[PDB]
């Protein structure tokens, strides 16, 4: 492992250093459909013409993204996906921006959300879910590794592979740092208890969003919710927390020691860092190794009939797309 | 239920990120 991660550092580095810009043009696509939607961009099926490859194209209108305040997130984010190699984590195959936007454009993860999933089915078995679970440990570690933070753990932003695997997008908040930093950022229900109290903070924001996660995984909502966002933070202060009565003693065990208040009680920021998890009892049948390759039984695979195939995810509105005769922001995104 | 009380919250749907 440390060994891994040692040659993994310099692949990352050595991207991070250097940037890849403008890959491709608007016009070496078709667009196809909408995929998702956020509070910031937009998520389209594209089909490259030159290879027949469809691919996943994110929209961001650089003057929403000035608007909203995320421009260095923005650059953030599309340095920080270029670099990273991760079984888990969506490729970046181009990115290009011109007079009104900024795109970048991945490989399409056609077994739709977690969360359509979720939500379908209800509820996920504690096996099936270690399952999951298990994949965003390493990812974690990893990135973790790699002095960056994540922050935007939720079901909407997991896709499932062909295989039944996870693949991690959404890397809009990630961030490369070594020390705490302050953005109020993430997801309202998935948010730790230091972000929403403006106090700095670190990696163990990603381990306590990782036992929101688990949690409704395995019980099928959140442990802190409400109407509004408000009391929702409220609730996730209050330091009280309601395990369902078919929530294994051993996974209660784990969710006291991930969803712990407490920073420095907080399993992933401990001592034994990564490894408190992995050397969990609920974790005990788990083939660490097996998972990183991709050998393990995968509980559920989507389906999906032909390339192209959308059937995973909702259907939305087309906005259309528009360039206009004049730039817009160009020297605010002088580094896409 | 707990889950009866999700079910009819507001927050069942797909959740945005925070910005402003
Ligand atoms: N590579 C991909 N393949 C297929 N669908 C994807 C891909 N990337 C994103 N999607 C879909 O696009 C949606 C929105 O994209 P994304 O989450 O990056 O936008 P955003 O503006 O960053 O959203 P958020 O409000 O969570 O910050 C996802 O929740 C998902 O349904
Ligand atoms: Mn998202
Ligand atoms: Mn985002």
């Amino acid at each position: 492992v440390k060994e891994f991660l040692a040659k993994a550092k310099e692949d990352f580095l050595k991207k991070w250093e250097t940037p890849s810009q403008n890959t491709a043009q608007l016009d070496q696509f078709d667009r196809i459909k909408t995929l998702g939607t956020g509070s910031f961009g937009r998520v389209m099926l594209v089909k490259h013409k030159e290879s027949g490859n469809h691919y996943a194209m994110k929209i961001l209108d650089k003057q929403k993204v000035v608007k909203l305040k995320q421009i260095e997130h923005t650059l953030n984010e599309k340095r920080i996906l270029q670099a990273v190699n991760f079984p888990f984590l969506v490729k970046l195959e181009f990115s290009f921006k011109d007079n009104s936007n900024l795109y970048m454009v991945m490989e399409y993860v056609a077994g739709g959300e977690m969360f359509s999933h979720l939500r379908r089915i209800g509820r996920f078995s504690e096996p099936h879910a270690r399952f999951y679970a298990a994949q965003i440990v390493l990812t974690f570690e990893y990135l973790h590794s790699l002095d960056l933070i994540y922050r935007d753990l939720k079901p909407e932003n997991l896709l499932i592979d062909q295989q039944g695997y996870i693949q991690v997008t959404d890397f809009g908040f990630a961030k490369r740092v070594k020390g705490r930093t302050w953005t109020l950022c993430g997801t309202p229900e998935y948010l730790a208890p230091e972000i929403i109290l403006s106090k700095g903070y670190n990696k163990a924001v990603d381990w306590w969003a990782l036992g929101v996660l688990i949690y409704e995984m395995a019980a099928g909502y959140p442990p802190f919710f409400a109407d509004q966002p408000i009391q929702i933070y409220e609730k996730i202060v209050s330091g009280k927390v309601r395990f369902p009565s078919h929530f294994s003693s051993d996974l209660k065990d784990l969710l006291r020691n991930l969803l712990q208040v407490d920073l420095t009680k907080r399993f992933g920021n401990l001592k034994n860092g990564v490894n408190d998890i992995k050397n969990h009892k609920w974790f005990a049948t788990t083939d660490w190794i097996a998972i990183y390759q991709r050998k393990v039984e995968a509980p559920f695979i989507p389906k999906f009939k032909g390339p192209g195939d959308t059937s995973n995810f909702d259907d939305y509105e087309e906005e259309e797309i528009r360039v206009s005769i004049n730039e817009k922001c160009g020297k605010e995104f002088t580094e896409f | 239920t707990t889950y009866a009380d999700f079910i009819a919250s507001g927050r069942t749907g797909r959740r945005n990120a925070i910005h402003d």
